RNA sequence: GUUUGACCUCAAAUCAGGUAGGAGUACCCGCUGAAAAGCGGAGGAAAAGAAACCAACCGGGAUUGCCUUAGUAACGGCGAGUGAAGCGGCAAAAGCUCAAAUUUGAAAUCUGGUACCUUCGGUGCCCGAGUUGUAAUUUGGAGAGGG
RNA sequence: GUUCUUUGUAAAGUGCCUUCGAAGAGUCGAGUUGUUUUGCAGCUCUAAGUGGGUGGUAAAUUCCAUCUAAAGCUAA
């Protein structure tokens, strides 16, 4: 069916029109009448099917049917493992709530605690959060309007369990009310301990719908962005997609490289989704273009057969990266050459690549061929306030992305020279970011 | 008695500042208060109270 | 700013450097008079949080007192000496077995910087004559004991006040 | 008569300590050195144990929980100096 | 046995002089300066452990009226 | 007189007694040629005087008064930085490329944290001799601090070798004797 | 360089401009104090005054004063007698300012002298004061940077 | 009320988003002495920063309440 066929409030209709959605994906078209019906649900769907919007529509329907004040309650609660997925879900949800009247917020470990605290003191009518920081905010923030719980959703309980936040989740649900609460949850696969949390969460009986060499380039953390720029100039007139972690670094690298006037398309959660669709369409039809994107915005959509996969940032799911390069090779008869940047702290990832048993190719670097624009970068950052702030934001979100990373054995912040990271961003002195180290 | 000073805390060096204070706009652009004083002198010369 | 360094270093008084400076300065001030003019506050942060500004119309006296309170008497001495000045405030710096040392900020209401600059022009009012003589300073209000709390009860002068409450009788036109 | 939840006003003093003020205090600590009873106190730990150390520190102080913090602080100094 | 007598911050003078008299009574009692908290009491055990006392005595004065 | 008697009796009672090692880092200071080249550096970066400031203001204001709005272009002013809270403010970013510290301040405690603070922040501090010589290069009576951050490209190579010169001459020579209790020998 | 100069300190001025004292003292505020006197300091009022408050409630909301609380609580050879306060009702109602992180792309601040002017001042110029911090902005009820 | 001028990328306010988000130490407090009926003063000692002050509360390895001291002004 269509989104515009179903019974909806008119600002939600304007929202769906402006997000470009008319049609429905089939599994979400299945789950939406139980989503309106008020039953609990679990669901198996691929990461990036639009399954955010699938719950976003009847959640805002519930908030519209209840019309309660921002002081009145919180209601819709969203639990999501990754800070990046949290920002993507939030950025999709912003315009949806913006045509609506209610309130939207963020709770993320790695954000400023007095910020999130003051937002909770004001009250937030739709919460999106990481599991670890929720125990802090429920146990510590006073006066926060918790007793309502109109609903609750979990996304990718595989990833919560694979991180290991499930005990935190049990403490949360033991804090959570149940009788007003309905629980909806999406997870592409399932295990037993997923189902144990599901048996606690799902208050009625639910009906549920279930439907090769790599490049690796070891570089120091300062010169890696420069080498990306050099390799991108050398491979100009070849379409290449670069995978990042943080949307701020996406926007900043895109604005930077457009200031260096080589044509670059950005693709991130802060990008408006109609503009996002325009950029993806222009990349797919232009066939010689630079695409900067995060990991999971790239996960959310199928990829044309590309000259290069370049992964600059650390991965969200390395297992999904191993499956993703295999499905990329088997899907694309045109050869797509995959590479990842490495830092000399990261070589244990390589042995996990040796756990993946796929072959590996080391791609070498000449120190003579260095683009040498870093002085121009620093003069630019000392010049432009706007570029200075976007550079600081990419740096900040980059470090918070490392903070939010699961594999500590692959990534330790203690290993990293933040001076070189700042010089890669172009700062001679690393700016202060309030990060537990 | 007396004994030489222990430098336990100095020997670890901070690679970052203390405060995450955002940089102000006025550090990057030409100075505003300068220009207000300029326009003060301009208004005085337009009134002829200051001779060129 | 550097004032937080001075305050936190100031809280560690019996630390070696501060007692060294204290032991030098007590002898150095012992060379001079009972009352004299200091060029600058030796504890500038304490003077700031007591209200000092570095401009004309702010006079710093250093005063020596033998071991009322000692601090309030120290304020009364420089209040008697520089009558044209109005006493802003005072603070401890140093002491000996023989004498305690205080550093007192006084403000002149005659200087045009003080007569303008409306953060401080209130001290030009003749109701602010000799605040130390009436105990209207900070140490004066402490020794009078004027705050809010059940810990604060009728004490000495207020005791005579409530003795006054027992001493006078109130009668209306129509007797109640 | 039913309910209404106020936004709880917590003083900014009660929030936390900053990185800045911890840096300030710890940087004052090595510069100021030790006061003479602290010079006594580290030695008294090293000689006759934290029992007698806490007792002497409480005698130097007025109360007991401050003597806890003082002894724990000098233990932090010994741990910062001797191993490192 | 050794013994410890502890008061709270609440004092009236008639409320106070009894503690003096009791310290005059038991010599193995002590006359420690008064504690801050009327509410936290586990620390006193440590205090008795630091004073090697076998029975510890604590005086709570609520509102300068109740002992 | 009395004041001559006291100013001669001062610096006797100091050296007679044990000074703490956080003092006497002062007067373990920079030698002759290196301080000379440091002053040759900072006189290249004198700040603008009030007269020169007001003069340029009158020039550009007479320009706009004719109007005759010539252009809108000026790179930046570069100068030394000399406000004490401003000097500390330029640290804890860090921005101070070099700091000069006067040995003689009568409230010494204004200054005593600055060597340890630039030590932990890694800022190349140097203890200079005489705050009057600081005030001369900054159009004040005294200054007691001297921070320098922004340098033209003509002078940046001189800056780095001066930093290496100071870290050789100051940080290597006087670091262990900084820890030692100075003075104590009677007069 | 045995010279010269920055400072810093301390003196001196028949230098310029100001200011303190004494009287009175009904009321006010401090200090001392017997069987009150005294001292010191002000004003038309003074003081106090914007909670490190009161409460335990369906909470209240700077200070001041009146009525009530109340001759109660409490204290006292629990003898002589001493002797409150919360709340309530009313009068009156008013709130503000510093000190903490940089303006660093320009000490932006002010006294004084002089020349004029529309003079409880204004403008200009010049000495000074001031970075050992004068301005703007911010006093938790936050606030700041940006957008 | 009339009348003359006042802008210079001048100053401010409201909502939303983002990034931050620093405060009164010889003080608090403790002991003693005097003084007062609990404060004040002297002498000695002398702190903390999710801190501190104060009060109820307990089904008890308690919970909750309520303010921000050690800076200042303010008519009636």
């Amino acid at each position: 069916e269509k989104f515009e066929e179903l019974k909806l409030s008119q600002p939600t209709l304007k929202a769906i029109e402006k997000m470009g959605f008319t049609t429905m994906t089939s599994v979400q078209a299945r789950t939406i009448p139980p989503l309106l019906a008020g039953r609990d649900v679990l669901g198996a769907a691929k990461t990036g099917s639009g399954k955010t919007l699938a719950f976003l529509i009847p959640a805002i329907e519930l908030l519209h049917s209840l019309k309660f004040k921002p002081r009145n309650g919180t209601g819709i609660i969203v639990i999501t493992p990754t800070r990046e997925l949290a920002l993507q879900i939030f950025g999709v949800a912003r315009e949806l709530m913006e045509f609506h009247s209610q309130t939207f917020g963020i709770v993320i470990g790695g954000a400023n605690r007095r910020q999130e605290a003051e937002k909770l003191m004001k009250g937030v009518n739709m919460l999106i959060a990481t599991p670890g920081r929720l125990l802090d905010h429920l146990q510590n923030t006073k006066g926060f309007v918790f007793k309502n719980l109109k609903a609750l959703i979990i996304d990718e309980a595989d990833r919560i369990l694979e991180i290991g936040f499930e005990d935190e989740m049990r403490q949360i649900i033991k804090i959570l009310p149940n009788e007003d609460r309905q629980s909806m949850l999406f997870s592409a696969t399932q295990t037993t301990k997923v189902e144990d949390l599901a048996r606690i969460s799902l208050r009625p009986g639910p009906l549920f719908i279930n439907v090769l060499e790599q490049g690796y380039v070891v570089c120091d953390s300062d010169k890696r962005f420069l080498l990306l720029f050099s390799f991108l100039k050398r491979n100009q007139k070849k379409k290449i997609i670069v995978f990042l972690s943080s949307c701020n670094s996406v926007k900043y690298y895109a604005e930077l490289l457009n200031y260096i006037d080589l044509p670059v398309l950005e693709l991130h959660g802060k990008q408006k989704q109609q503009k996002r669709t325009n950029t993806f369409f222009e990349f797919c039809n232009a066939e010689r273009g630079i695409l900067i994107c995060t990991d999971v915005a790239a996960r959310g959509l199928d990829i044309p057969a590309v000259d290069w996969i370049i992964q600059f940032d650390p991965p969200d799911d390395p297992r999904d990266y191993i499956h993703r390069v295999g499905r990329t090779a088997r899907g694309t008869k045109g050869k797509g050459k995959s590479l990842m940047f490495l830092t000399p702290n990261e070589l244990g990832f390589l042995r996990y690549l040796k756990a993946s048993k796929v072959p590996l190719n080391e791609y070498e670097f000449p120190e003579n061929k260095i683009a040498n624009v870093q002085s121009q970068l620093e003069k630019l950052i000392k010049s432009n306030y706007y570029l200075h702030q976007t550079a600081k934001d990419g740096y900040r979100s980059y470090l918070q992305a490392y903070a939010s990373h699961s594999l500590k054995t692959v990534y330790q912040i203690d290993k990293l020279d933040l001076a070189k990271v700042a010089k890669s961003y172009g700062f001679p002195v690393p700016p202060k970011v309030n990060i537990t180290i | 008695p007396y004994e030489p000073l222990i430098d336990w805390f100095t020997r670890h060096e901070e690679v970052m500042p203390l405060t995450a204070v955002p940089e102000p706009k006025r550090r990057f652009v030409p100075s505003k208060n300068e220009a207000k004083r300029v326009m003060k002198i301009v208004r005085a010369i337009r009134e002829g109270r200051i001779i060129p | 700013g550097a004032y937080k360094y001075l305050e936190e270093l100031q809280r560690k008084k019996q630390s070696d450097v501060l007692r060294f400076l204290q032991r030098v300065r007590v002898w150095e001030y012992r060379q001079k008079n009972v009352i004299h003019r200091a060029a600058r506050p030796t504890r500038p942060d304490k003077a700031r949080r007591l209200g000092y500004k570095a401009k004309q119309g702010f006079v710093i006296y250093r005063v020596r007192v033998r071991r009322r309170s000692l601090r309030a008497t120290a304020e009364e001495r420089v209040g008697r000496r520089a009558a044209n000045l109005r006493v802003l405030n005072s603070y401890w710096v140093n002491q000996d077995s023989t004498y305690k040392y205080f550093e007192v900020i006084l403000v002149d209401p005659q200087h045009k910087a003080i007569r303008r600059d409306a953060r401080y022009n209130w001290i030009c009012d003749p109701v602010h004559k000799h605040r130390e003589a009436r105990g209207l300073t900070a140490t004066g209000k402490k020794s009078r004991g004027i705050n809010k709390g059940h810990k604060f009860n009728n004490t000495k002068a207020g005791r005579r006040k409530t003795w006054k409450r027992q001493n006078t009788l109130s009668l209306w036109r129509y007797r109640k | 008569v039913t309910s209404m939840t106020p936004a709880p006003k917590i003083s900014y003093k009660k929030g936390a300590a900053s990185n800045r003020t911890k840096f300030v205090r710890s940087l004052v600590r090595e510069i100021a050195g030790l006061s003479p009873y602290e010079r006594r106190l580290i030695d008294l730990i090293r000689n006759s144990g934290e029992k007698r150390a806490r007792k002497v520190a409480k005698k130097r102080l007025g109360s007991f929980t401050r003597a806890k913090a003082k002894v724990e602080e000098m233990n932090n100094i010994i741990a910062a100096s001797r191993r490192h | 046995q050794r013994t410890l007598l502890i008061s709270s911050r609440g004092v009236n003078y008639r409320h106070r002089h009894l503690i003096q008299d009791l310290s005059g009574l038991l010599p193995h009692s002590r006359k420690e300066p008064k504690l801050d908290t009327k509410k936290d009491l586990q620390q006193l055990n440590e205090i008795a452990e630091l004073y090697n006392c076998n029975n510890v005595l604590f005086f709570e004065a609520r509102k300068h009226q109740d002992l | 007189p009395e004041y001559v008697r006291v100013q001669r009796q001062k610096k006797i009672l100091s050296i007679r007694l044990k000074v703490p090692p956080t003092i006497a880092q002062f007067q373990y200071t920079l030698d002759r040629n290196t301080a000379a080249e440091t002053f040759k550096l900072f006189n290249k970066y004198r700040p603008e005087t009030a007269a020169e400031k007001k003069e340029r203001l009158t020039k550009e204001a007479a320009a706009v008064a004719e109007g005759k709005s010539k252009q809108d272009a000026s790179p930046k002013p570069y100068a030394v930085k000399y406000g004490l809270n401003h000097v500390v403010a330029l640290i804890e970013n860090k921005k101070a490329k070099l700091v000069l510290i006067a040995n003689d301040v009568d409230p010494i405690e204004l200054v005593v944290f600055l060597p340890a603070l630039c030590k932990k922040m890694g800022v190349p501090y140097a203890i200079v001799k005489g705050k009057a010589r600081l005030g001369t290069l900054v159009n004040q009576k005294t200054s007691a601090v001297a921070a320098l951050t922004e340098v033209r490209a003509e002078d940046e190579a001189a800056l780095a070798k001066l930093v290496s010169t100071i870290d050789a001459n100051f940080a290597d020579k006087y670091d262990e004797v900084k820890k030692h209790w100075g003075g104590g020998i009677l007069g």
